[PDB]
């Protein structure tokens, strides 16, 4: 693309400096630059390329979420017709979003989940995949919106499958996973109860192998556990 | 307030 | 532009959508959509032009102060060396802000002050040329260097010397055209006294005039004229 | 910490 004349580890090393600038759309394009070099992701490479399409999507998501609250008052009794503009520009906004999310998808299939062996990759990815097909699925209204949802299950089913099998119950990957698919549960799935069992069983399951870790693994994990508890708050 | 993902 | 095919008042109305939504670099291209018409601005109109690329600049320049002091240490004895990437990268990011502060200077000599006659547009206009060169001088080390200084002086002169004909002395574009032109004395001119002198001044003369406000424009200028004290706070 | 401009 317009990053292949860059050496990868330029691109690694602009996608840092970019993190420490807040320049997170630079930071997205440095690392898909990266992704596009044809070879697999170290942990950290990884976590700068969820880093980056996280905060660039997130702005997305809450600038179509501050429209799609406009443009839903613009509709009920008693206001006033203002034209096309607020339905033209959530649509704007809307398309930009679905952009970076068939961007990140398109870097997942070609080729980062196809070669990724252990479980700590593949599991990230397949998070990443179902983390994607989510945000597609929290602005579709067509006739897609079905099959949306579904591939975000499907993904999100497949990372379940070989977290559980291959990594211990306080694996922060683990436990983001969960704590995501559970959110896919009650915010998209209409399946709050499958939500509410899911925190509450990884909350406890992870809460019995905290005495296996070091005082940093320990740190890394509570703090996920605290989001789950965060949302059982939330929800119950 | 916002549920929580990571 | 790419704007040519809407309507001016659509443009409008999607600059204050973009606001609320924080989508301040649209924001921006809608407005320069909306000045690209060739209808003079009115001031809630102004305001948004001003709002929406002080933000894009204003997210600009503080990745660049983040750049600028990375590559200062890299550039400190005992630094080991790391290549071209740290300066390469706050070169695309000066860059893309040279190019901001380029857009918003043409649109205010094309046609911007030319058409401005009364105070408040004129003003309005002439600060803001002074803030743009003040913004090009901040990043600028070339043979150009003291050219940009003296643009960005002459345009605050400018505005300095209808404002002070034409606006009472508590007028809050004649209060933050004094506070900006003090910052760019203290920080681009080196010279502090007459940022002090003039932040002073400017502070007792809005005073004196206090009493002929109204409670409405009376917390107007009482906002600003606390800008100028905390910076006479700061530099003494 | 930072000086003020508007
Ligand atoms: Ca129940
Ligand atoms: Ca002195
Ligand atoms: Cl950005
Ligand atoms: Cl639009
Ligand atoms: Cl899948
Ligand atoms: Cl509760
Ligand atoms: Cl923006
Ligand atoms: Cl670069
Ligand atoms: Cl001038
Ligand atoms: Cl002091
Ligand atoms: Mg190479
Ligand atoms: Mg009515
Ligand atoms: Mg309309
Ligand atoms: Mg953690
Ligand atoms: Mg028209
Ligand atoms: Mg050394
Ligand atoms: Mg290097
Ligand atoms: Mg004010």
């Amino acid at each position: 693309g317009a990053m292949g004349s860059m050496e990868r580890a330029s691109l690694i090393q602009k996608a840092k400096l970019a993190e420490q600038a807040e320049r997170y759309e630079d930071m997205a394009a440095f690392m898909k630059g990266a992704v596009e070099k044809g070879e697999e992701l170290s942990v950290e490479e990884r976590n700068l390329l969820s880093v980056a399409y996280k905060n660039v999507v997130g702005g997305q998501r809450a600038a179509w979420r501050v429209l799609s609250s406009i443009e839903q008052k613009s509709n009920e009794e008693g206001s006033e017709e203002k034209g096309p503009e607020v339905r033209e520009y959530r649509e704007k906004v809307e398309t930009e979003l679905q952009g970076v999310c068939d961007t990140v998808l398109g870097l997942l299939d070609s080729h980062l989940i196809k070669e990724a062996g252990d479980a700590e990759s593949r599991v990230f990815y397949l998070k990443m995949k179902g983390d994607y097909y989510r945000y597609l699925a929290e602005v579709a209204t067509g006739d897609d919106k079905k099959r949306i949802i579904d591939s975000a299950r499907s993904a999100y089913q497949e990372a379940m499958d070989i977290s559980k099998k291959e990594m211990p119950p306080t694996h922060p990957i683990r436990l983001g996973l969960a704590l995501n698919f559970s959110v896919f549960h009650y915010e998209i799935a209409n399946s709050p109860e499958e939500a509410i069992s899911l925190a509450k069983t990884t909350f406890d399951e992870a809460m019995a192998d905290l005495h296996t870790l070091s005082e940093d693994s320990y740190k890394d994990s509570t703090l996920i556990m605290q989001l789950l508890r965060d949302n059982l708050t939330l929800w119950t | 307030k916002r549920r929580k993902s990571v």
